[PDB]
């Protein structure tokens, strides 16, 4: 029920191991970052609407801070997420390699020699 | 001609202590407006 | 128009506005610098450039 | 720094401002007695802030520009037509009484906020404590129903229990034939229609419920019609009162902090005035409600929060 | 009151033809109404209907039906010019199929 | 697919930043422009679908549905702006926003490459529709209608979610191309029987299948006019499209799992058509007619032949146009006399002649007059069903008769006879209403000239 | 209550939870629970009245019983292995006792009776705390000992929680009891996936806490605790009721809203472990929660209920206090489904 908590050589509260730096960072126009910025913009607009201020005009410094905070946090969130998926794939490939008797390569047939069952539609 | 909106009799379906009133919960009374019950005259 | 204090009057709080804009600007430059450093370290670790 | 928990923590206290002339004072009396002149004189002598009696448009005085709003957007009741047709089947009478109780509650909150924040005392004309005399008068004259009285009592039971009663209760006593004399000599064509039974009911409610009740937690100063033009003598009578009776000597900084957090935040004060009890006199249907609210939001300074209406000349909206 | 509530009376609906005898039924403002009519008619009947139907009518033969007809013509010419069957009941070459060897 | 999608999204702030008196003009103009751009998806390769990207693709099944959606939006705007005149600017913008969000969800659902994305968008269409019905619905009964529309739909679609995630765990993918190329037969087991049911029942309740159809008269009758238009024209077709996609992983089980659904659809075809003969409400009659037509589509999809799939596509498109036109026609009279009862206003041909012409043409396409595409679809389905079993002609033949009967009954009751003497507020037809009817009708007639466009992938 | 005292008590509640979360020793985890309860009882009675007293009394009795049981489980575990470290329980009987103790602390069915009563008896701020922060400690403990727990007991209590949350919520007009039954059903969802993937438990908890914070803050902003009192908010603050409508649909789990993500993730994980049947039941039963959310949205935002004359006076006053995080909470409660793959950062 806890697959990656017990992995060896894992620092308790890093959020970003040093090994993560071997991975390409997300581009600054990453559509997920753009969506995080859009979330910040919606937060700014709802903020204006709740306090009965003009919705698109009232606080531009405030809306800018909303957008910037969301983009800033989202960048690091994306880094950590991509790093965790890289760990998953690394471990899966290493395990398949070290246990070849569990992942055998069997000879595959062309469809000319596989007998498939035919079911007429009528 | 205008769109129908709830009136007092419609709104009062949601004013009881409970939805779906039965014979037992009929004598349940909704709590006070502020959450303050009148003090009891349990004279010590 | 209005009768009493109306704490935000005709002029805006320049302290709070300055601090908010400064926070946004600092966050953006920190993020740009962080992304530059990330790209360079990644290229260095794998021998791209 | 808006007053809150942080302001109370670092420094701010109430007791260090109370300076022996704080003394919430209310000057009651029947219709067309001279209680208003006496109240202004007491306030000017003792140096207290005066509050003219709360009317239908008291709330307008405190928000936006202090100008009154139209009657359909504010109040939705008429004191004149209560005098003309007190038994009208559109519920104007209890609507008026309930709106006036709400206005007096708002004014009591404003006066307590002034006192607790500046230490200076206040003088009120009537109160949420004496408001019920008109209700009982209307009910005995067949002007309102039993249900309206029950609703009034509910709202009062959940609202008036939150505040401290006044230190001094001044009652200007004028017999009802003198009252009628003053009414006819005034000139108001509507007030002419006030019967003698109505004024007698107001006076009976006063003298048998309000004064005996306030005399238990407040000290009462009664004055007949003639001995009430002597403002110096009344102020001398107040300066030599030993306020040792009510809940005010039982108040330390924490109870004052709770009260001061309540008396600001007018929405919290007015919370229980609109409880979902569906009396025909005060219930407004969805269509009229929607129309009147839309019309309110189109008033020249009311669409946005105070400092954000550029139609009224507000500036730097983008930067606020 | 013998009433239940303070409610506005249900209003009568207003005839757009009363203040504007030629009102097109789009809007109370006669100018906005006229321009709503014009934009609807131009962008629906002129742009989308006519030009769109023309565009769809002259769509290139990406479904490859002309190509298929010419291909079938080549095949038929070659096949009955050589005496070969027009079509074979086998879609795929039986020499590329390896059936299971024994059937009992 | 991005070229169609972004402008649709753009429509959102364009309407939120428009002047109070120009919202309808702006929305209508740019909706029509979007419809024109979409028109370019009808160019199809032949052998395979156009795959724009990993996330989106268009088919010959898909292209007709998208064009109908985009074309329906401006018509809904024309139909709405009359009864929404008294509304505040903000609420009018909110209504238009609901319609735009609905269009956006619909376009994406039809073009999503994989089933989980299709499921999410196919379910996201529920929120704007429910809000439209329950907030702008005229009657008190709208709240009940909204609940019926929601719950019937979710009770079918949640087992589909479970089945889909299970299928991706066992197969490794839900991408429709991989699903098709790696298809393997479904064995005859209890597990596979329940997988079949969980894959089919959501689309069955969307159609709706007879007996699970009770939500539709409620929801279609209690909705505002644009809500009814989109509910009949497009939202019913989600079930057909989803079933046509999903039945590729269900063979050969469909051969006998289809029997009860075929029985229900044929007999309930007869049933709902007969119901239309004794209906006192005019919207109720159009709703049940939609049910009868979708029963035919269910039969076509269940028998799984190329002719039946072609007929199903053609019938879906034709029904979408005709049913929307009939709802708009009923709404004009309702706007006049403020009642849905069919015998209230009579002899309207004497008072409104051009609207009577629109009524006649809509009634003629509803009964599938040749060579309209309604009859093309119906005839193809009937032929496929005949091949499936020669006894289906009796049921099919009976249905054709009852449909003619109630269509002409509606026409005769509302347009012919003498006018009710008391009603004197029947004003001449507005240009808006006539243009709305023409913009429904002209496209249908135009489609007869080029039948292959609405035929589908099998063609 | 002095503001400084209130701050000290909130800090003691939070520090007890953090002690439960950072400890390696069973005794320190027990001490964390004790400290949390000690500081939490006064926060329930902050606004004194008989109902708050009764709620705090029922809460104390339930939580202290759970505490005794928890300690007994720890001691039996020590008896059968000289171990104090919280890893996997050694004794099956100790594990049963521990599971039941933590279920009582969480309010899972059949131990669910206390949650609606205590929530109704306290203020909206204390209810917010009780239904958000008071779940972290037992859930973290359950996540640590997850391999040891028996699936049959856990899943029984989870399915009961979902069913009973739905059924009990159907009957309510008070908003605090509606929120409490909602919480019971949500806890059932969180614990159903626990023996399979604790990351799904954490994700469900985070999204539930976001939506619950948003709902409670919206209920405080429009100071309503009944259905009819919330029916007035349209005639004073329409934006608030629209935002509440959308938050209600997200709680229901309807796509494309965020609330749908936890349900979607949990069902998928379960199917991987060959468990088709449990999930089909869970979703079809969450339909009940959706029903009473929809009823509240009908009475509050989609229709307009009649109002009172005194509302005109409220029209003239702005809210004295504004919640800083309310806008962010609404956006995270509604518009976060496109960010679902970010759950990998939780493991
Ligand atoms: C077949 C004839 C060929 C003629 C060639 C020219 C045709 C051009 C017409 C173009 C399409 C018509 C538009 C329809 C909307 C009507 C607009 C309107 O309001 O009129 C106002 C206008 C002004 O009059 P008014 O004095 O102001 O008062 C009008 C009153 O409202 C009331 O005035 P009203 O009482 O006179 O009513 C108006 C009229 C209009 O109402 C209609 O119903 C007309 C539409 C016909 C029925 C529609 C559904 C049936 C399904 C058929 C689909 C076929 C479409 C093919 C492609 C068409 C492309 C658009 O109603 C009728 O006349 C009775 C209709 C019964 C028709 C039954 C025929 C069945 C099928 C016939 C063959 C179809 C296939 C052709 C090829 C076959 C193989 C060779 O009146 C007219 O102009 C009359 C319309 C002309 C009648 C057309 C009927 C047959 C044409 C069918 C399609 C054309 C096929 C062309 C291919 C070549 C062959
Ligand atoms: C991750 C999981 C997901 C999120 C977790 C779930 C979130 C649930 C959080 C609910 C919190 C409840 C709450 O604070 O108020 C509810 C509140 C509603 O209340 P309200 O209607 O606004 O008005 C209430 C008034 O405060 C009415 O009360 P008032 O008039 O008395 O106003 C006093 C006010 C104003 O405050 C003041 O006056 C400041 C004056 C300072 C006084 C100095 C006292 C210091 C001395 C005590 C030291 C104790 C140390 C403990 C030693 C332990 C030894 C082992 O103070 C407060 O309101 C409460 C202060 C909260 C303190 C927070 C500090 C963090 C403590 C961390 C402790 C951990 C230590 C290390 C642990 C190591 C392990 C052992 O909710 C909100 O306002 C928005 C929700 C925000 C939640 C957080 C957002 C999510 C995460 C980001
Ligand atoms: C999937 C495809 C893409 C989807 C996108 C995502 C979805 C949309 C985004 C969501 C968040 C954004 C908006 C949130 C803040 C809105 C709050 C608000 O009150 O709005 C009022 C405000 C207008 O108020 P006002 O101007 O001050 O004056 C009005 C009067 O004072 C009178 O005002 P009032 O306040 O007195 O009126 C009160 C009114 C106020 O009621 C509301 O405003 C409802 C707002 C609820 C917020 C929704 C929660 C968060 C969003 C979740 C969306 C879920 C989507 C999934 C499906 C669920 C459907 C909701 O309430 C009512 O009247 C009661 C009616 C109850 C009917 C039931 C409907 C309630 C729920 C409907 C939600 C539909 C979705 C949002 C639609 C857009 C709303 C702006 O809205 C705006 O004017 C701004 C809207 C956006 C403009 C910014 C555009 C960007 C800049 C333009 C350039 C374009 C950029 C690209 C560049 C291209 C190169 C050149
Ligand atoms: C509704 C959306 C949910 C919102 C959630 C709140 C988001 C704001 C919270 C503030 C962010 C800061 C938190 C972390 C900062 C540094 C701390 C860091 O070191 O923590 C690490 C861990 O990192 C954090 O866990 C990651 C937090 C990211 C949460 C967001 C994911 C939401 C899922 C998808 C929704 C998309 C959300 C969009 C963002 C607004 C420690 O790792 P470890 O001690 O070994 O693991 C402890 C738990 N174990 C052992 C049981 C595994
Ligand atoms: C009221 C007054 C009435 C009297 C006046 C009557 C006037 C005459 C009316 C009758 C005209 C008859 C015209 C007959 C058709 C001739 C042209 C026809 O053949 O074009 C067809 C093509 O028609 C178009 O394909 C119609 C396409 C559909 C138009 C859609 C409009 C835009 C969409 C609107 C929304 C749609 C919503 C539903 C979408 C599914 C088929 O062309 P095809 O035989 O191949 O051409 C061979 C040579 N080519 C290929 C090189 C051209
Ligand atoms: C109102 C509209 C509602 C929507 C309509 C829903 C329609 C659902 C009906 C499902 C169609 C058939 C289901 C399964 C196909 C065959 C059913 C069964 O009766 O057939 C025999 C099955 O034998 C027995 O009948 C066992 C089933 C009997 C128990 C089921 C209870 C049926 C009572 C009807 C209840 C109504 C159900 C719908 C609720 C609304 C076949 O014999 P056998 O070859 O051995 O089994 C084949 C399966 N094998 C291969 C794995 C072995
Ligand atoms: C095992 C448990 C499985 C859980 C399945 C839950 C199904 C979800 C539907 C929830 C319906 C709840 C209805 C209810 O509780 O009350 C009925 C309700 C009470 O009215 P109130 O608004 O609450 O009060 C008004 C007076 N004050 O009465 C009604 O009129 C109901 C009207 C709408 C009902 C909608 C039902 C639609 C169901 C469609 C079929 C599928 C439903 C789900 C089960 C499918 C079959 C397996
Ligand atoms: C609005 C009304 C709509 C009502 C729709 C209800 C019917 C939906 C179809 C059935 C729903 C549940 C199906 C389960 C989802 C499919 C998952 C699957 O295929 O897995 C099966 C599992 O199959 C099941 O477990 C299903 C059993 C049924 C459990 C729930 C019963 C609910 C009622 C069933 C009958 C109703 C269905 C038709 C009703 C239609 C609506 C009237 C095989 O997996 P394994 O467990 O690994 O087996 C092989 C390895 N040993
Ligand atoms: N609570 C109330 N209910 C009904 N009428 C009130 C109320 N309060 C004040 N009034 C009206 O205010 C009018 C004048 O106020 P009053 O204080 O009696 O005389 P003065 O103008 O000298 O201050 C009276 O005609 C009285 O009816």
């Amino acid at each position: 029920m806890t697959m990656m908590s017990g992995r060896p050589g894992r620092v308790p509260l890093q959020f970003l191991p040093n090994e993560a730096r071997s991975l390409p960072p997300p581009k600054l126009t990453d559509p997920r970052l753009v969506y995080m910025g859009f979330l910040g913009y919606c937060s700014g607009l709802i903020d204006n609407a709740i306090r009965r201020r003009p919705v698109v005009s009232a606080g531009l410094h405030r809306q800018l801070l909303y957008v910037t905070s969301f983009v800033f946090f989202g960048y690091y969130l994306l880094k950590r997420q991509d790093y965790m998926y890289a760990l998953r794939d690394h471990d899966m490939f290493a395990y398949v390699k070290s246990h070849p008797e569990d992942f055998p390569e069997k000879d595959k047939k062309t469809y000319g020699e596989i007998l498939e069952e035919f079911h007429p539609v009528r | 001609a205008r769109q129908w909106q709830p009136d007092v009799e419609w709104a009062e379906q949601f004013g009881g202590a409970v939805m779906y009133p039965t014979k037992e919960t009929a004598h349940w009374k909704p709590p006070p407006w502020n959450d303050v019950d009148p003090p009891k005259d349990t004279l010590v | 128009k209005f009768y009493i204090r109306e704490p935000p009057h005709g002029s805006p709080d320049w302290l709070k506005v300055g601090l908010t804009l400064g926070t946004s600007v600092f966050l953006w430059i920190y993020l740009i610098k962080q992304h530059k450093e990330d790209v360079l370290e990644y290229k260095r670790r794998n021998g791209l450039e | 720094l808006q007053y809150g928990p942080l302001a109370f923590v670092l420094g701010e206290r109430t007791t260090r401002k109370l300076t022996e002339t704080s003394k919430v004072i209310t000057v009651d009396g029947n219709i067309c007695s001279g209680k208003g002149r006496l109240a202004r004189e007491i306030a000017e002598k003792l140096g207290l802030r005066h509050f003219p009696e709360a009317g239908i448009h008291y709330a307008d005085s405190t928000t936006g520009d202090g100008k009154p709003l139209d009657v359909q957007l504010s109040g939705n009741c008429s004191l004149e037509k209560f005098y003309d047709d007190p038994k009208s089947n559109d519920g104007n009478s209890y609507r008026l009484q309930s709106w006036l109780y709400a206005s007096r509650l708002l004014q009591y909150a404003d006066a307590l906020e002034h006192l607790l924040s500046t230490g200076q005392g206040v003088v009120l004309e009537r109160s949420i404590y004496s408001d019920f005399v008109f209700l009982e008068a209307m009910y005995r004259q067949g002007f309102i129903r039993k249900q309206c009285v029950e609703h009034y009592n509910e709202v009062k039971k959940v609202t008036a229990c939150e505040y401290l009663p006044p230190h001094v209760v001044v009652y200007v006593d004028v017999p009802v034939p003198e009252i009628q004399s003053r009414i006819q000599k005034k000139g108001n064509p509507h007030e002419m229609k006030i019967t003698a039974a109505y004024l007698q009911d107001i006076e009976n409610a006063y003298k048998k419920t309000f004064l005996p009740e306030m005399s238990e937690k407040c000290e009462v100063l009664q004055y007949s019609a003639r001995e009430a033009e002597d403002a110096e003598k009344v102020v001398e009578d107040i300066e030599y009162l030993k306020c040792d009776k009510g809940p005010w000597p039982d108040q330390d900084d924490r109870t004052f902090h709770r009260l001061r957090m309540l008396v600001q935040n007018k929405l919290e004060v007015l919370n229980y005035t609109t409880i979902p009890v569906y009396l025909p006199e005060i219930t407004i249907g969805a269509h009229q409600s929607d129309r009147v609210f839309q019309k309110f939001t189109e008033l020249p300074g009311r669409k946005y929060s105070p400092g954000y209406n550029e139609d009224v000349g507000d500036k730097w909206i983008w930067l606020k | 009151p013998t009433i239940r509530l303070q409610e506005d009376p249900d209003p009568e609906d207003e005839n757009l033809y009363e203040k504007n005898p030629d009102s097109h039924g789009y809007d109370k403002d006669p100018i906005v109404d006229l321009w709503n009519m014009r934009v609807v008619f131009f962008f629906g009947f002129s742009i989308v209907l006519v030009l769109g139907s023309t565009f769809v009518a002259y769509l290139p033969d990406y479904r490859m039906q002309e190509w298929a007809r010419r291909e079938a013509e080549r095949l038929v010419k070659y096949r009955e010019a050589n005496g070969l069957p027009l079509m074979e009941s086998n879609c795929f070459d039986p020499n590329k199929i390896q059936l299971p060897e024994d059937e009992d | 697919m991005l070229k169609i999608i972004i402008p649709t999204t753009m429509l959102l702030p364009m309407t939120w930043m428009s002047k109070h008196n120009m919202i309808w003009i702006n929305a209508t103009v740019h909706s029509l422009l979007i419809s024109l751009i979409s028109l370019s998806l009808l160019n199809q390769l032949g052998e395979n679908s156009l795959n724009f990207s990993l996330t989106f693709f268009s088919d010959s099944l898909s292209a007709p549905l998208l064009v109908l959606t985009t074309w329906l939006l401006p018509l809904m705007l024309m139909a709405s702006q009359s009864h929404l005149s008294k509304e505040t600017t903000t609420r009018k913008k909110l209504y238009i926003t609901m319609l735009i969000l609905l269009q956006l969800f619909l376009i994406m659902t039809f073009t999503a490459t994989e089933l989980i994305l299709f499921y999410i968008l196919f379910e996201a269409t529920l929120v704007p529709t429910l809000i439209i019905i329950t907030r702008w619905g005229n009657q008190t009964e709208r709240l009940n209608a909204g609940l019926y529309f929601l719950f019937y739909t979710l009770a079918g679609s949640l087992p589909l979610l479970v089945a889909l995630v299970y299928i991706q765990n066992t197969t490794g993918s839900l991408n429709f191309l991989i699903i098709h190329y790696w298809s393997h037969p479904l064995s005859n087991s209890w597990s596979n029987i329940f997988m079949w049911l969980a894959c089919i029942m959501a689309f069955m309740v969307k159609m709706p299948l007879y007996g699970l159809h009770l939500w539709l008269p409620k929801a279609h009758v209690e909705a505002p006019i644009a809500g009814s238009m989109v509910l009949a024209a497009v939202l019913l077709k989600l079930g057909g499209y989803g079933m046509m996609r999903i039945t590729t992983i269900l063979n050969p089980l469909t051969n006998y799992m289809a029997y009860p659904f075929l029985m229900l659809s044929m007999w309930g075809m007869i049933m709902t058509s007969s119901i239309c003969l004794r209906q006192t409400d005019l919207k109720s009659l159009i709703a049940y007619s939609s049910v009868s037509h979708m029963a035919l589509v269910i039969v076509a999809i269940m028998i799984q032949t190329p002719w039946s799939f072609m007929g199903a596509t053609a019938l879906m498109i034709a029904h979408g146009l005709t049913s929307s036109m009939l709802f708009c026609l009923a709404n004009t009279n309702y706007e006049r006399v403020h009642s849905r009862t069919m015998i209230l206003a009579r002899g309207l041909q004497t008072l409104l002649p051009l609207m009577a012409t629109w009524w006649l043409v809509a009634s003629l396409t509803n009964l599938a007059l040749p060579p309209s595409i309604n009859l093309i679809g119906e005839l193809f389905i009937i032929t496929a069903s005949f091949s499936w079993s020669n006894i289906t002609i009796i049921l099919m033949g009976m249905n054709m008769m009852i449909t003619a009967l109630y269509s002409l009954y509606m026409l005769i009751t509302t347009q012919r006879g003498k006018y009710t003497h008391h009603i004197n507020n029947i004003k001449p037809s507005f240009t808006r209403e006539n243009a709305l009817m023409a913009l429904h009708i002209l496209p249908l007639l135009l489609l007869t000239l080029n039948p292959k466009m609405i035929l589908g992938p099998l063609y | 209550m002095n503001p400084i005292i209130y701050t000290t008590l909130i800090m003691t509640v939070m520090s007890g939870t953090m002690l439960v979360m950072i400890s390696s020793h069973w005794l320190l985890i027990w001490i964390g629970f004790e400290m949390n309860l000690l500081a939490m009882i006064p926060v329930l009675m902050k606004n004194f009245n008989p109902r708050a007293t009764e709620a705090a009394t029922k809460y104390f009795l339930t939580q202290a019983t759970a505490s005794m049981m928890l300690m007994m489980a720890i001691i039996i575990n020590l008896l059968y292995s000289g171990q104090w470290t919280i890893t996997k329980m050694f004794n099956p009987v100790a594990m049963t006792m521990m599971t039941m103790a933590l279920a009582m602390k969480l309010g899972l069915s059949p131990f669910h009776f206390w949650v609606p009563e205590v929530t109704q008896g306290i203020s909206l701020q204390a209810g917010l705390l009780l239904l958000t922060w008071q779940k972290l400690a037992p859930l973290s403990v359950l996540c640590q000992i997850s391999q040891s727990i028996n699936p049959n007991l856990m899943l029984t209590m989870a399915m009961l929680s979902i069913l009973i949350g739905g059924w009990g919520g159907l009957n309510q007009t008070q908003l605090r009891k509606i929120m409490a039954y909602s919480s019971i059903a949500h806890m059932g969802w969180m614990t159903a996936v626990l023996p399979y993937n604790t990351t799904m438990t954490i994700l469900n908890l985070l999204i539930y806490i976001t939506m619950t914070l948003a709902m409670f803050m919206l209920l405080i902003h429009s100071s309503a605790t009944t259905t009819l009192s919330l029916s007035h908010t349209w005639n004073k603050m329409p934006v608030i009721t629209s935002l509440m409508m959308v938050t209600l649909l997200s709680m229901g789990g309807l796509p494309p809203l965020s609330g749908f993500m936890p349900k979607w993730m949990i069902i998928q994980e379960m199917t991987k472990n060959e468990s088709i049947i449990m999930p089909t039941l869970m979703a079809m039963t969450a339909l009940l929660n959706l029903y009473f959310y929809m009823r509240l949205a009908y009475s509050s935002s989609l229709t307009m209920f009649p109002s009172t004359n005194n509302m005109k006076m409220k029209w003239q006053f702005e809210h004295t206090k504004q919640m800083k995080l309310l806008p962010t909470m609404i956006v995270l409660s509604t518009l976060v489904l496109p960010m679902t793959p970010a759950l990998s950062s939780l493991n």
